[PDB]
């Protein structure tokens, strides 16, 4: 199964490769994304709360 | 050098009845201690800051059976 | 301690300090001299229009260009290990004082016979005596008879704290759960002024050490009043 | 596009245009806080009141001048944009590990501005020394934050430091010998070495101070069974590699300078230049110990000490000679870097001299914690690195943005500049001689004088930068054009234009042994 | 692809002078007011 | 390193104008946040 | 146990499998050995292949020498060292 | 005897800057002292000298804990 | 195109999402030991997991699929290695600089001896040694791995591989099982404290070899390694050869020596 994805991963789609596969790396590239970006904005929310005292 | 047969002869001879021995030694040495009469030292079993998991005065790994808190045991 | 325009150093007491001074002047003699060799030659050798940028023996003068900075580094090294080992001698002290820094405050134990202690806080600005210092000036001063070798055991209650007296060159850290030594004399009798050097919170600018020098009777007067 | 080109970016020359960016950010940052500094040091009194938000201050001016701006823009992204062009590389070996690096930078600032913000205060000092940065002294978090700053560019510098010794050694052409390339790729060749050799103890060392102040050891509790002194000797392990860190590239920097502007086909004695940055790398390990001269060590443990600090003094006068020495029978063109340079070896000097005064423990009894030690370091780190970093981004600034800046302005902000950092930092030479104490937010009427001398010379150096940011603006307000560079047959980064283009070396460099 | 010359290898466009002097002010004036800001946030506090 | 003539040359008073631009945007909230302390000390 | 691992002159594929291939037969046009016939005479230059009409040429023309010296190198004669002067002479046409 | 005790003197056993290592081993040699004699029975106070070293050297905060510990019972000296 | 036989990288997310992944989990520590929050770290942890997948699978595909893997970019993943390797001796040496500074002079509220009173340490001929022998097992295991890789043999390179990995879960649940029913804590002292982090990081850089090892195998089962360009396997014979001369200096040093 190794020259056959060979066969599948040398195309000149101009696709970058983790992005090739089609839809599932598309997924889970996009949910990373987006589960990174609402963890860094909470993460500043965090820490501006943690700024203020009581 | 470079063998491949040889290697595995020498792991079968050395290593797996080596382990199996060294298991079996630490099998007719498995026997635990009696419990040793406590002692509030100031040394030993600090708390300057708590701990963030559960209650806070018990470690990550805090058997009852064998860790002691400062104010002594569990029971 | 010090005066307005003071460019050197705080004059000696101790005799410690008067070598420590000879050699600072000594090795501010070397700086001085290599500095105008640097500055010199620099100023010289790109203020010429003759040029010369061709290929040159790389290897021609490193001997010389190897042995004269080892030779100055050596002449200033062997004073340097002298004086070192000039702090390390056979003291047989008279007298020994603990200092514990607590938390922005000093605490001073005479406790060789009929144990005595007390406290140094520093007098506030608002509430100080004309004609005293600020930031310098304590509640009580620390008496000690003069010219004779004195130990000194230094230590903290909590953090790291700096005991340091300029004038009579001494400066050692109050270490939490470590005793240091030192030795301090002296030659003139008075007040010396000296402060915190480490780093210790909120107030570390304000604990100061005022080092009162007196004879030996007037100290025994003076312990016997103050128990 | 934008995003492609710039926040997923996988070559070296847009990496090292971020580190300049950041880097000048953090460095204004480090500039409004040394002049807080000296604001609070100008007249006696209390403008800010405690010494606790001055400390705050003392040590966010310290971290920032540090980590984010003399190491990002002088490691990373001089290294970057010049040592694939120096070799002839097409790009780094790990360019994904260049990117990480960079985007792991505003994570450590953004952790250090908000240890600032908590209420506690990481007032401390750059040297976090326990008990002061436990959880009783400064309980809270806010040093917890800054360890994971150090933690974060720790990293950064780790995946940096590994990438630039691989694309080195590795991507030459396969003629060439490590012996025959510039100077500067050695320097951040050693620079990089020294990095991955003394950051994970540093690592350790802060790794065991949160465990002490979170969870319940007694690594430096002296009522428990540690001590300090085990912390401030990781700590000084890591932290004189640091400072030699903090000056080899500029080495590479004003050697490349002095050599190019000149008109020398190469430095004086390059065996003894290469001899010198791995003597200076070899021996600043085994010399931490004069940072600690006054806590009670033996005495024979700080003779050896001070005889090391005299070893490390030979090599570094060998290349201050040497560059004095490559400065015969030049065509000494006088550009703006080249007044830097000059500048670099004449304050480099006498900081090293102060250093070397400082390295006797004798005298370090006096003066320690004086400011005659912040009189050494600045004289180094404020004038050799920044002066080292003017003089790279002078010199290569046609090279990064293919427009030549104002060589009068230039003169005139390297003028304004030195006045400034000249009147700044001689008088705590007397201050530090009289003796008033580092770390105080107020001082003795007699220390009052040098220090309103010196608080004037700060505003000016204020001026300097201030000006210096118009003569970038000036550059683009100009769009003056590059049409050739002399000397571009030794330098191989002038080779391709002023800009290169993105994809360089393609068809590599043709250099043959035999 | 990218584009290639001069003042376009930069992140930011250089096309005109005052929208970018306005730019390099705000972004190094930023810098300069982030620690003063700070200093204002402990004073407040207490 | 040769300079070409100027695409775009500013004049005197555009440089005016921008050297007066970074100062007024250098020392606007520096010197509006030093220009009280005591305020913030609740005066 | 028999074979089973593959070796890497089936399964290699791409820049791999082209270097590996153009290796065997004493041919680099990847560039990894340093490259030969060195002669500086100007009948018989130092030649040097492309894909391009032009490409950086280092010299080191004595050895023990630190400093490269770099300069482009075009297409038609043979152009010249810019201090030792062997000639050099670009044909560009290898893959 | 080896009284008018004015101070601690230079012991050459212990003669660098640190000085926790003096008080603390003579702490416990006073009261290693104390139980060898009282186990033999005799003038236990002809080390009293030890005592006053300890009076001279290490502060009274450390010989204050060390006294509560030993009063307790938990004295991490072997005595 | 492109005529050096260099490796060009098209453009990456991972390097943004995995730093910004570190950014969370300092802030979940923080937010965990002084604010008690879970969340923030428990997504930091899944960012790292889901960014190192990523990056890893994808640097698979150039190396395994794309052919982008010249001698000279092996030679470059060597150095990059061997020189992360150095940096992690110079982690662990800090620790034993710690560990030997803590015990070389011990102080005077331990009681001035080495175990301090109180504790009951592990004595090195009970079960210890047969961690140490089945650490010594893996690494005869798996260098005879890496043979019949070289030489060419699969099978006995899957149970080779497999017994490695299994020895590797044992050594590691076997330090776990003994560290539940260890008879001293964290809290007790410099001991307890060089003891606990020096043996917990070598128990995360074990299970971190584990796991490197695991993924090798799947790769291996899927005929990813050729019989001479696997440095895959070359990397986790080293970093296997890592973890246990490190734990040879650990038990060299606090187990025996001490107990
Ligand atoms: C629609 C608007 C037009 C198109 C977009 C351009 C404008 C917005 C932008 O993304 O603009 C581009 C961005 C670029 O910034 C970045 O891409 C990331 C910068 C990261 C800074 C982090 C700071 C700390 C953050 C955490 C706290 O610029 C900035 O936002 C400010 C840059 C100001 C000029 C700086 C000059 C520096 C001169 C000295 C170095 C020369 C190096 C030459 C080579
Ligand atoms: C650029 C960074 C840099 C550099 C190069 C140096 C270089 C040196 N440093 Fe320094 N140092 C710091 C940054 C640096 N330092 C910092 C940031 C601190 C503060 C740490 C703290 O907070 O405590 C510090 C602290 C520091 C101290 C602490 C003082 C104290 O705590 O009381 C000491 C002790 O002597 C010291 C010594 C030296 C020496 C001996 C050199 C030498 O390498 C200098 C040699 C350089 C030269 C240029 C001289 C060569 C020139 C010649 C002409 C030849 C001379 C020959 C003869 C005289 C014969 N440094
Ligand atoms: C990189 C290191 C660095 C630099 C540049 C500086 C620069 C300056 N420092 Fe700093 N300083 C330290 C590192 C540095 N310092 C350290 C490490 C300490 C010890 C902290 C402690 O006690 O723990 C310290 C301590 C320190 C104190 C001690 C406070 C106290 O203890 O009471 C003081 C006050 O006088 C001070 C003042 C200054 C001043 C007035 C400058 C001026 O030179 C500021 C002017 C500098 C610049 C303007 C930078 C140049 C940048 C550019 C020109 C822009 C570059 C951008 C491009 C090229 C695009 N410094
Ligand atoms: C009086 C007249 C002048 C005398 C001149 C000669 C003085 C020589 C002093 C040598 C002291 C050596 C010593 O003990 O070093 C301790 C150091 C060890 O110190 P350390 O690293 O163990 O210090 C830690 C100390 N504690 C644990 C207490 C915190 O030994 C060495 O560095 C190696 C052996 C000695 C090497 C001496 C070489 C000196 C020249 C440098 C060449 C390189
Ligand atoms: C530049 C040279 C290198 C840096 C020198 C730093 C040390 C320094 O400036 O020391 C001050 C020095 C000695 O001071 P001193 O002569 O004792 O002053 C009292 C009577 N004039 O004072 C002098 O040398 C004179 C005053 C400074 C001259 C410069
Ligand atoms: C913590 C962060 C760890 C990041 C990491 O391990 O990255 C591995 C890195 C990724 O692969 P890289 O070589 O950068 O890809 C470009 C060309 N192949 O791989 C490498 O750079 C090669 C191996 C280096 C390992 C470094 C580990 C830290
Ligand atoms: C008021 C500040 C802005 C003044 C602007 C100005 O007068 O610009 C004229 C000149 C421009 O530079 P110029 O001398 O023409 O060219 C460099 C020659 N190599 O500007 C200068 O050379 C700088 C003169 C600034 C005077 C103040
Ligand atoms: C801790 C951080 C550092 C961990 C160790 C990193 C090791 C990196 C090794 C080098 C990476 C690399 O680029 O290797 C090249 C290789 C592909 O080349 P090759 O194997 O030769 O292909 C054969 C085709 N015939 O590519 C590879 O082998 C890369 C794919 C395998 C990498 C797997 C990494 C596993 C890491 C496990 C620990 C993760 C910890 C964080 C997440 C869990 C947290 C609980
Ligand atoms: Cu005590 Cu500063
Ligand atoms: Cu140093
Ligand atoms: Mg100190
Ligand atoms: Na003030
Ligand atoms: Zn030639």
């Amino acid at each position: 199964k190794v020259p056959e994805l060979q066969k599948f991963f040398q195309k000149a789609d101009g696709v970058p490769i983790h992005l090739k596969r089609g839809l599932p790396d598309q997924m889970l590239y996009r949910t990373t994304m987006a589960l990174t970006l609402g963890g860094t904005i909470y993460c500043l929310i965090a820490l501006y709360m943690a700024s203020q005292p009581r | 050098g470079a063998g491949a047969n040889t290697w595995r002869l020498l792991t079968f001879v050395l290593a797996l009845p080596g382990v199996a021995l060294c298991s079996l030694n630490c099998w007719m040495h498995a026997g635990h201690h009696e419990r040793p009469e406590f002692i509030p030292y100031h040394h030993l079993r600090i708390r300057t800051k708590p701990f963030a998991w559960g209650d806070g005065n018990h470690t990550l790994f805090h058997n009852p059976h064998v860790n002691p808190l400062p104010t002594g045991y569990e029971h | 301690m010090a005066y307005p325009f003071q460019l050197g150093l705080q004059d000696a007491t101790s005799p410690i300090m008067e070598e420590l001074m000879n050699f600072h002047d000594h090795t501010l003699m070397i700086v001085f001299l290599i500095s105008s060799l640097v500055l010199y030659i620099i100023s010289l050798m790109l203020t010429t229009k003759l040029t010369h940028t061709s290929t040159m023996d790389a290897q021609e003068v490193e001997t010389i260009w190897t042995i004269l900075p080892a030779v100055i580094l050596i002449m200033i090294a062997l004073p340097s290990l002298r004086i070192l080992y000039m702090m390390d001698e056979i003291n047989n002290p008279v007298l020994t004082v603990k200092t514990m820094g607590h938390q922005w405050y000093w605490s001073y134990e005479y406790t060789d016979y009929e144990d005595l202690c007390f406290d140094s806080y520093m007098i506030p600005t608002n509430d100080l005596k004309p004609g005293e210092l600020r930031l310098l000036e304590v509640d009580n001063r620390v008496v000690l008879p003069m010219e004779l070798p004195i130990r000194m055991l230094i230590s903290s209650e909590d953090v790291l704290h700096s005991w340091a007296v300029p004038s009579l060159g001494l400066k050692t850290d109050a270490i939490p759960g470590r005793l240091n030594q030192a030795t301090v004399t002296s030659n003139r009798p008075g007040l010396f002024y000296g402060q915190c050097s480490e780093i210790c919170g909120s107030n570390h600018s304000f604990m100061p050490i005022v080092l009162e020098m007196v004879p030996l009777k007037y100290f025994e007067n003076w312990s016997a009043s103050m128990i | 596009m934008f995003i492609n080109r710039w926040l997923f970016s996988t070559n070296h020359k847009d990496i090292g245009t971020l580190y300049l960016l950041f880097g000048a950010w953090a460095g204004m940052v480090g500039t409004a806080l040394s002049i807080l500094i000296r604001a609070e040091l100008g007249q006696p009194g209390a403008l800010l009141g405690d010494d606790q938000i001055y400390n705050v201050i003392v040590t966010a001016h310290a971290f920032v001048m540090i980590f984010f701006m003399v190491m990002p823009m002088m490691i990373g992204g001089f290294g970057n944009w010049l040592v694939p062009l120096m070799i002839g590389a097409p790009d780094m070996a790990f360019p994904r590990m260049n990117n990480m690096s960079f985007w792991l930078l505003p994570p450590s600032f953004l952790l250090l501005l908000a240890s600032s913000m908590v209420e506690a205060g990481a007032g401390t000092g750059w040297t976090v020394y326990p008990p002061l940065a436990g959880n009783l002294a400064h309980a809270g978090a806010s040093v917890d934050l800054t360890i994971f700053s150090l933690h974060l560019a720790g990293v950064s510098s780790i995946l940096g430091a590994i990438n630039f010794i691989t694309t080195i050694i590795n991507m030459k052409p396969p003629a060439m010998t490590q012996y025959q390339t510039p100077l500067f790729v050695w320097s951040v060749l050693i620079t990089a070495v020294l990095l991955l050799l003394s950051l994970p103890v540093l690592a350790a060392g802060i790794t065991m101070l949160l465990t002490d102040r979170n969870l319940n050891t007694t690594f430096f509790d002296p009522a428990g069974g540690g001590d300090p002194i085990l912390y401030q000797h990781l700590f000084w392990f890591f932290g004189h590699p640091e400072v030699y860190i903090l000056i080899l590239p500029g080495f590479g920097i004003i050697s490349h300078v002095v050599t190019y502007y000149s008109g020398k086909k190469e430095p004086f004695g390059y065996m003894g230049m290469v001899w010198a940055m791995m003597s200076i790398g070899f021996l600043g390990f085994i010399v931490w110990a004069h940072h600690m001269f006054t806590v009670g060590l033996d005495v024979d443990t700080r003779a050896y000490f001070t005889s090391a600090t005299m070893i490390i003094a030979i090599p570094t006068g060998v290349k201050v000679f040497s560059w004095l020495a490559t400065l015969h029978g030049g065509n000494i063109k006088w550009s703006p870097a080249m007044l830097w340079a000059l500048g670099f070896i004449f304050l480099f000097t006498v900081g090293g001299l102060t250093g070397i005064v400082l390295s006797n423990s004798s005298l370090d009894i006096v003066l320690h914690d004086t400011y005659y030690v912040v009189a050494h370091f600045h004289y180094v780190l404020s004038m050799g690195a920044v002066f080292a970093i003017m003089a790279g981004f002078v010199h290569w600034f046609p090279l990064f943005s293919g427009f030549t800046l104002d060589d009068t302005w230039a003169k005139a902000h390297f003028a304004i500049m030195f006045v400034g950092v000249n009147m700044t930092f001689f008088p705590q030479h007397f201050l530090g001689l009289s003796g008033m104490p580092r770390r105080y937010s107020d001082y003795p009427d007699a220390y009052t004088t040098w220090n309103t001398v010196s608080s004037m010379g700060s505003f000016i150096s204020l001026t300097a930068v201030l000006i210096m940011i118009f003569m970038i603006w000036e550059a683009f307000a100009s769009k003056r054009e590059v049409m050739s560079v002399s000397y571009a047959s030794t330098n191989l980064e002038w080779l391709h234009g002023c800009p290169p283009p993105y994809h360089t070396f393609e068809e590599p460099t043709y250099v043959k042994v035999k | 692809h990218y584009e290639e010359g001069p003042g376009k290898n930069l992140p930011f466009s250089v096309e005109n002078k005052w929208r970018l002097l306005a730019m390099m002010t705000v972004y190094f004036g930023s810098g300069f007011a982030a620690p003063f800001f700070i200093v204002r946030h402990q004073l407040l506090k207490k | 390193v040769s300079a070409k003539p100027a695409k775009t040359p500013t004049s005197a008073v555009e440089q005016a104008v921008g050297i007066s631009a970074i100062v007024v945007g250098f020392m606007v909230p520096a010197g509006w946040v030093l220009a009280h302390l005591e305020s913030y000390k609740k005066s | 146990s028999g074979g089973g691992v593959p070796t890497d002159e089936e399964q290699a594929t791409g820049l791999e499998r082209e270097i590996m291939i153009a290796a065997q037969k004493g041919l680099d046009p990847y560039n990894m050995l340093p490259p030969k016939a060195a002669s500086g005479t100007k009948e018989d230059p130092n030649l040097v292949p492309s894909i391009s009409n032009k490409r950086i040429v280092g010299c080191i023309c004595e050895e023990d020498n630190c400093t490269v010296i770099w300069f482009w190198l075009h297409k038609g004669e043979s152009q010249r060292c810019p201090n030792c002067g062997t000639h050099y002479k670009l044909v560009p046409h290898q893959m | 005897k080896i009284k008018n005790y004015k101070t601690a003197p230079f012991d050459s056993r212990f003669p660098n800057q640190n000085q926790t290592k003096n008080c603390w081993q003579n702490y416990l040699d006073f009261h290693r002292c104390e139980k060898a004699m009282t186990a033999k029975g005799g003038d236990v106070s002809v080390c009293e000298w030890y005592r006053r070293v300890y009076k001279s050297l290490c502060p009274v905060s450390w010989v204050s804990a060390w006294d509560d510990r030993i009063a307790e019972g938990t004295f991490p000296g072997k005595i | 195109h492109q005529t050096h036989a260099y490796h060009m990288v098209n453009p990456s997310p991972w390097p943004l999402t995995g730093a910004f992944s570190a950014l969370l989990l300092t802030s979940g520590l923080v937010m965990w030991f002084h604010y008690n929050s879970i969340t923030l770290l428990t997504l930091g942890l899944l960012t790292n997991i889901l960014t190192m997948y990523q990056w890893w699978r994808d640097v698979i595909r150039e190396g395994t699929y794309q052919g982008h893997h010249t001698p000279i970019v092996q030679k470059g993943l060597r150095y990059g290695m061997i020189l992360f390797i150095v940096s992690e001796v110079f982690f662990f040496a800090g620790f034993f600089w710690a560990f030997y500074h803590s015990s070389l002079v011990p102080t005077h509220d331990l009681g001035g001896c080495w175990p301090p009173t109180g504790i009951s340490p592990l004595n090195p001929l009970e079960v210890p040694l047969l961690n140490t022998s089945v650490l010594l097992a893996s690494g005869v295991s798996i260098t005879w791995a890496h043979h019949s890789l070289m030489e060419g043999k699969r099978n006995h390179m899957n149970q080779a591989l497999l017994i490695t990995i299994m020895l590797g879960l044992y050594f590691t649940i076997l330090q776990a099982s003994e560290y539940f029913e260890t008879s001293f804590s964290i809290s007790d002292g410099i001991y307890g404290s060089t003891f606990f982090m020096a043996t917990g990081f070598h128990g995360l850089h074990v299970i971190i070899g584990s796991t490197f090892l695991i993924v090798c195998l799947l790769r291996q089962l899927k005929f990813h390694f050729t019989s001479k360009h696997h440095f895959g396997f070359e990397a986790a014979a080293w970093y296997w050869h890592f973890v246990d001369v490190v734990w040879l200096f650990l038990y060299v040093s606090i187990y025996w020596w001490g107990s």
